[PDB]
RNA sequence: CCCGCAGAAGAAGCACCGGCUAACUCCGUGCCAGCAGCCGCGGUAAUACGGAGGGUGCAAGCGUUAAUCGGAAUUACUGGGCGUAAAGCGCACGCAGGCGGUUUGUUAAGUCAGAUGUGAAAUCCCCGGGCUCAACCUGGGAACUGCAUCUGAUACUGGCAA
RNA sequence: GUAAACGAUGUCGACUUGGAGGUUGUGCGCGUGGCUUCCGGAGCUAACGCGUUAAGUCGACCGCCUGGGGAGUACGGCCGCAAGGUUAAAACUCAAAUGAAUUGACGGGGGCCCGCAGUCGUCAGCUCGUGUUGUGAAAUGUUGGGUUAAGUCCCGCAACGAGCGCAACAUGACGUCAA
């Protein structure tokens, strides 16, 4: 570009909205498939977040105890394998629990120390 | 704030003396010198670059006791300076204090230097002092009948003594006349890594 | 002369059968003083391929006229996608430069530097246009040579 | 159209370098000429002559060293889409100093170094090396 | 050193003492020397092999991972 | 802040270890459970999942998420492109606008030089000083790249005249 | 009012080795203009290629690009009898999409040959060293003119040699099918 035609013309996450988490209420709690070359039974949750959007999160660690109507914290990161994922769940904050009989990254998963 | 674990291992790590051990028996009796320290020990894979820069930091670091947030700090003020970055920074931590009581021979290790922890006659009980040219530097009257500052002078008399210190008896007393230049340490540090590094 | 390897590629060929995986080395040596080369061998061995990237290196040796283990003045070397600035720099700097042009800057004898690859950090193009950079860098002897001055005057 | 007659002179030095040309001729002026004298006096052509009067044509002799031109680079930097004026003290260094910038002052054009040494700034005309 | 069975059993033994096989195969290395199983204790067995000068053909290491066949073949010259 | 008392006594964690990236093994599991920043890992010998042993990095913190700049020359003024990768209007005429061959004179708008005024203090930076050190506090300087005015220069650009 | 409206190459000006044509003027076989086609040098280019009709070296001004999709779509405006054109987004979604070139394989592409037309197959192949070419994957050698059952042999050739096969004295090359 010239330099008279720059004089005449010079040259992931929104529902948290540029917050580090926002609360939410689970609308939906299931499973998914991944999509190719993964396979596994994913524990995802739809959520009515305290701004009103709706998302999907992901429930991370071996077990959980959310329902319907369960009050969560949610942070980003979205999970590679499920397409319009982009949430996941803080364990061990509000309802959510921490992950049963955890010893390694506790702190990730929201596990006192033994 | 402080490494409390064995002392050897970073030796080992670092594949070379650093000067950690009190030597009242020789090192290679105390430990394995050759070997990095762990189960995969005798191993010895290609390191990085990275990896070559790191070790280099994490040596001049591991002889100190300095922790990364304080060594960072020592950086940025070499850097500051006028003058060659790596000769300053190396400067900055021969200007250190808690060499001085360790290096005039009143604690065995640095890590009893450290717990033994007066300047121009005033007391200072700062491990970071720097300390500057003609300072003298000594020792207090009052804890002279430890067995410690009696046993650890025996062990710096073995030693080569520092070459722009000082080091008395009795009183005992030394003056930071100078600076030490490049020439004055051992050409073994490549602190042209640890410029690297921090550049990265 | 020190030696340098930069990189290792594993590559392929197709044929009939399936595919047949060689590899090759990127080298380079220098005296340390002003002499530089590169190096790049292929063999079906990775020890091969280092061997005949070094024999190649020290064949393939150019000149370039230091000062102080810096350079005379900024240059600009282009080879290929990969265009390469380097700046004298002060005692003390170390080499400023990503690891291709680190390797060629330190066997050549360049201690103090200021570099930024530019375009494409492809290493084989990266090397050639930072030996390009530095063989056509002018001294003022030269300089003065050419004009028909005194250094002085230069 | 023909809108800037310093770069077509530099070009001219250019081309002719790369084509190994022993002279190099074109229509003058009186700007051209105070360039011409500038690369003459710091030893990057050999000579030149202006010869006519009412058409008068420039004639440079351009120099060549151990083969090589002499004249390794040669870039117009004020230019008439763009004017490059410098105080003083933000005068450019060719080269590390070992080329030259030719600047227009209020004393004629010269070097950099003898604008910087005079005390004064200018139009930046063009970078030799 | 030169006695086929002798550097035949060589790299056997070797293999058994944890030495790389291409370091036991090119100091064995007219000679073929081939090796075939499960080499550096790899899920996939492979064969591999080096000759050096002519070997005209028409004119078991009992290792922790398994079988590790070795075959040498020496053009001594002719008759 | 100092002196005295008692006794190692009251005081170490967090993340990570497939590559990028410093750090590797065994056991459990068997495309499941799960991991994942990116590429990817897991279908019976998994350094990638989970635990353990060992190790690496930080340390009264350590990780994660959010957010900005960087790397990104990936909006390119410095500093990029457009035959085929994204990119030449289907072609032309042409107002505004941008640009303007050559000589002399003049002007002094641009430009350049000097001076003067201003550009708060703090902050940043430099040399010092003070708190045991540091952070922090602080003396003087430098800087504030700017703006205005006045006096000059006249090569180049502009105006005017020929 | 749009086309692969294409040279997929904006307009104007200057400069920078050559060769062979076409077409159309003009001066004395030899010049000198205009337009145009093919090859190629430096240089340029990711490469392919471009190469005085530049994609080279420069200057003036304009138009345009900013990952693939969503989409040249929606909304709004303007234009149109209509068909539609023109201006022109976003949410959302992926870690690619793409260009050129390389080795194979494949073609209901071409040429030239062969066979009653464990395995492919006793098919005549498969490779390496060094040198050279290419930024590189790679290439060359091994292709080509002949000839042979045969990479057999001869002759040429940026290749020069060598190995495993062929042959010679049943013999199954490097490999393929996780057979
Ligand atoms: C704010 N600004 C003026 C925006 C703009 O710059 C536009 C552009 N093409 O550059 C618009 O189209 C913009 O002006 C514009 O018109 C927009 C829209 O029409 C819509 C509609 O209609 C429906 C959904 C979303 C949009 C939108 C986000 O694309 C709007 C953006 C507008
Ligand atoms: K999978
Ligand atoms: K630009
Ligand atoms: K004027
Ligand atoms: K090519
Ligand atoms: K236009
Ligand atoms: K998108
Ligand atoms: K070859
Ligand atoms: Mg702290
Ligand atoms: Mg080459
Ligand atoms: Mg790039
Ligand atoms: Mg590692
Ligand atoms: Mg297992
Ligand atoms: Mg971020
Ligand atoms: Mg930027
Ligand atoms: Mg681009
Ligand atoms: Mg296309
Ligand atoms: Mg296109
Ligand atoms: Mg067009
Ligand atoms: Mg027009
Ligand atoms: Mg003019
Ligand atoms: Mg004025
Ligand atoms: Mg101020
Ligand atoms: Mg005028
Ligand atoms: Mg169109
Ligand atoms: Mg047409
Ligand atoms: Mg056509
Ligand atoms: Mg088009
Ligand atoms: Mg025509
Ligand atoms: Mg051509
Ligand atoms: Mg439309
Ligand atoms: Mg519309
Ligand atoms: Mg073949
Ligand atoms: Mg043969
Ligand atoms: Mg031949
Ligand atoms: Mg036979």
């Amino acid at each position: 570009a010239t330099v008279n035609q720059l004089v005449r013309k010079p040259r992931n996450v929104p529902a948290l909205e540029a917050c580090p988490q926002k609360r939410g209420v689970c609308t939906r709690v299931y499973t998914t498939t991944p999509k190719k070359p993964n396979s596994a039974l994913r524990k995802v949750c739809r959520v009515r977040l305290t701004n009103g959007f709706e998302v999907t999160s992901y429930i991370g660690g071996e077990g959980h105890n959310l329902q319907e109507h369960s009050v969560i914290l949610i942070r980003g990161g979205r999970v590679k394998d499920l397409p319009g994922v982009r949430y996941h769940t803080v364990r061990g904050a509000l309802d959510c629990s921490g992950v049963k009989d955890r010893k390694q990254a506790r702190s990730k998963y929201g596990v006192k120390r033994p | 704030a402080r490494y409390l674990g064995p002392k050897l291992k970073l030796s080992r790590r670092e594949g070379t003396d650093l000067f950690l051990k009190s030597g009242v028996r020789a090192i290679d009796t105390k430990c394995k010198i050759e070997q990095a320290p762990g189960q995969h020990g005798a191993r010895k894979p290609r390191l990085s670059d990275y990896g070559v820069q790191l070790r280099e930091k994490q040596k001049v670091r591991r002889i100190y006791g300095v922790l990364e947030r304080q060594f960072r700090n020592y950086y940025k003020e070499a850097a500051r300076l006028k003058g060659n970055t790596g000769e300053n920074l190396l400067a900055l931590l021969e200007g250190r204090l808690d060499n001085v009581v360790y290096r005039m021979g009143f604690g065995a290790t640095r890590a009893e230097a450290r717990q033994l922890v007066m300047v121009n006659g005033r007391v200072v009980n700062i491990a970071s002092y720097q300390v500057s040219p003609n300072d003298v530097v000594s020792i207090r009257e009052k804890a002279k009948k430890q067995s410690r500052v009696k046993a650890a002078l025996e062990l710096a008399e073995q030693r080569e003594k520092p070459t722009w210190l000082e080091v008395d008896a009795g009183k005992m007393e030394g003056t930071f006349k100078r600076k030490p230049e490049r020439s004055d340490l051992s050409a073994d540090i490549n602190e042209h890594l640890i410029v690297e590094l921090y550049s990265k | 002369l020190q030696e340098k390897l930069i990189a290792v590629n594993r590559v392929s060929k197709t044929v009939k059968g399936g595919r047949i995986f060689s590899f090759t080395a990127l080298t380079v040596v220098g005296d340390g003083n002003g002499r530089v080369g590169f190096g790049y061998g292929k063999a079906r061995e990775v020890p091969a391929a280092i061997q005949k990237a070094m024999e190649k290196a020290r064949r393939n040796m150019i000149n370039v006229a230091l000062n102080n283990g810096t350079l005379q003045h900024p240059v600009k070397g282009v080879h290929t996608g990969s265009r390469v600035f380097m700046q004298p720099a002060s005692e003390g700097t170390g080499i400023i430069a990503g690891g291709a042009m680190r390797a060629v800057l330190e066997v050549a004898g360049v201690h103090n530097v200021l570099a930024k690859a530019y375009g494409s950090t492809n290493p084989i193009n990266v090397v050639r246009a930072t030996i390009d950079g530095l063989e056509n860098m002018n001294s003022p002897e030269m300089v003065a040579a050419k004009r028909g001055k005194s250094v002085e005057e230069i | 159209s023909m809108q800037d007659p310093i770069a077509d002179m530099l070009t001219r030095i250019r081309n002719g370098q790369a084509a190994n040309k022993a002279a190099v001729t074109m229509p003058s002026s009186k700007l051209k000429v105070a360039i011409a004298n500038v690369l003459k006096e710091e030893g990057f052509i050999e000579d030149f002559k202006v010869e006519g009067d009412t058409k008068p044509e420039l004639e440079l002799t351009l120099k060549y060293f151990q083969g090589k031109a002499v004249v390794e680079s040669i870039q117009r930097v004020s230019r008439p889409g763009l004017r490059i004026y410098k105080r003083k003290d933000e005068l450019p260094k060719v080269m590390a100093g070992l080329g030259i910038a030719v600047v227009s002052t209020s004393k004629g054009v010269m070097t950099d170094r003898a604008a910087r040494q005079a005390g004064l700034g200018g139009e930046i005309i063009c970078y030799v090396a | 050193e030169l006695d086929a069975k002798l550097v035949a059993d060589s790299i056997t033994s070797q293999l058994e003492r944890r030495v790389m096989f291409r370091r036991a195969m090119k100091r064995a290395v007219g000679i073929k020397v081939e090796v075939s199983g499960r080499l550096g204790g790899a899920e996939i067995a492979r064969t591999e092999w080096y000759r050096e000068g002519r070997v005209p053909l028409h004119t078991e290491a009992h290792t922790t991972y398994g079988v590790i066949g070795v075959k040498v073949w020496i053009f001594k010259g002719e008759i």
